[PDB]
């Protein structure tokens, strides 16, 4: 549920 | 830049032991309780396959004996029953965030008991002897360690800058090594000389063997 | 299923463009980065950087800034990796692997391709001479036989060796390749057989060097002396 489409974790 | 340094740089262990490989990151991976470091294993002329990734986590299709620990900057990679299979490169890696880096990694070499190398020699052939070069090669094959001294000897005298060695990588199941050796000359430098022998030197042989031959297509 | 294939490797010559392709294939092209890994012969990996093919995000290692580029094709299913002004100091293996947006199984380099070598050099394409490494130099029968192939002079790397068409694995020897003085590359394959074996079975190396078009099926049959 964690997701990186920046080079980098985010949550969404 | 989270970059990272493994400990060691190299081992040899025998079929059975419990290896510990370390991987220190010069800042924390971790990241929403995640630790991200991550372990491939590289085999010879083959791309990475992913071991261990999340510190823990068990990739599909690895086996049991590998299994992964740490927190933040300090990771262990452990092979708890060390298999002829496993001769491989192992590398740490950072997935937190961008720049991704490995580690410089660590080469696993199996030791196993000496064995000494099989000698063949093999003279130039005829159709290379019509294109103007000879080319003599020396195979020395399944032998462990590693270190083999290989010397050319024509007519006696020790041969120098003219021979080129490579290695084959440890076998996955005997755990030896294989080499062969090239001395090339001139199909002149060639015609001179009668006697072509390859003196080998290795622990496995009480005193070195030598395989040789008398110059013609006889 | 899942797939990585690298492409448009090869030789090139220093001061030079390659345009590397990563044709991707079995999954949601959108929801995995690609990422490009190199390997100079004989040392560690290096990351050189990702794409997100959603919106073409990219990322890279500072040390691989403004010469190499990379892109993506979403429609092809191929991200692609431009590498230009290239220096010796660049021939190596670059590799392209899948990293998914989503955190879960195997989520990390879950894939990669077989990687194709970059060559940076002057030198031409030359294809190898193969020579037959004959059973017995001098004294013939005896319990185990080693025949082999030369596989002499050629450029660039790399050079694949048979036995029998595939049928012949069992004792095989295929040493890594070596240069020479000369700038030209060359192996041997060896084989050790029953000596037995020698008055009834044939054995063909094949050789097959992609650069130079060059595949070769040579047999290895016994000698005098």
């Amino acid at each position: 549920q964690l997701i990186n489409t920046n080079g980098s974790w985010h949550i969404n | 830049d989270i970059q990272m340094t493994q400990s060691p740089s190299s081992l040899s262990a025998s079929v059975g032991d419990r290896v510990t490989i370390t991987c220190r990151a010069s800042e924390s991976v971790d990241n929403y309780g995640i630790s991200f470091m991550n372990w491939f294993q590289q085999k010879p002329g083959k791309a990475p396959k992913l071991l261990i990734y999340s510190a823990s986590n068990h990739a599909s299709g690895v086996p049991s004996r590998f299994s992964g620990s740490g927190s933040g900057t300090d990771f262990t990679l452990t092979i708890s029953s060390l298999q002829p299979e496993d001769f491989a490169t192992y590398y740490c890696h950072q997935s937190k965030e961008a720049p991704y880096a490995f580690g410089q990694g660590t080469k696993v070499e199996i030791k196993r008991t000496v064995a000494a190398p099989s000698v063949f020699i093999f003279p130039p052939s005829d159709e290379q002897l019509k294109s103007g070069t000879a080319s003599v090669v020396c195979l020395l094959n399944n032998f462990y360690p590693r270190e083999a001294k290989v010397q050319w000897k024509v007519d006696n005298a020790l041969q120098s800058g003219n021979s080129q060695e490579s290695v084959t990588e440890q076998d996955s199941k005997d755990s030896t090594y294989s080499l062969s050796s090239t001395l090339t000359l001139s199909k002149a430098d060639y015609e001179k000389h009668k006697v072509y022998a390859c003196e080998v030197t290795h622990q496995g042989l009480s005193s070195p063997v030598t395989k040789s031959f008398n110059r013609g297509e006889c | 299923e899942v797939q990585l294939v690298e492409s448009g490797g090869g030789l090139v010559q220093p001061g030079g463009s390659l345009r590397l392709s990563c044709a991707a294939s079995g999954y949601t092209f959108t929801n995995y980065w690609i990422n490009w890994v190199r390997q100079a012969p004989g040392k560690g990996l290096e990351w050189v950087g990702d794409i997100y093919p959603s919106d073409s995000f990219t990322n890279y290692n500072q040390n691989f800034k403004d010469r190499f580029t990379i892109s993506r094709d979403k429609s092809k299913n191929t991200a692609y990796l431009q590498m230009n002004s290239l220096r010796a100091e660049d021939t190596a293996v670059y590799y392209c692997a899948r990293s998914s947006i989503y955190y879960g199984k195997d989520y990390v380099l879950d894939y990669w391709g077989q990687g194709t070598l970059v060559t940076v050099s002057s030198a031409s394409t030359k294809g190898p001479s193969v020579f037959p490494l004959a059973p017995s130099s001098k004294s013939t029968s005896g319990g185990t036989a080693a025949l082999g192939c030369l596989v002499k002079d050629y450029f660039p790397e790399p050079v694949t060796v048979s036995w029998n068409s595939g049928a012949l694995t069992s004792g095989v020897h295929t040493f890594p390749a070596v240069l020479q003085s000369s700038g030209l590359y060359s192996l041997s394959s060896v084989v050790t057989v029953p000596s037995s074996s020698l008055g009834t079975q044939t054995y063909i190396c094949n050789v097959n060097h992609k650069p130079s078009n060059t595949k070769v099926d040579k047999k290895v049959e016994p000698k005098s002396c």
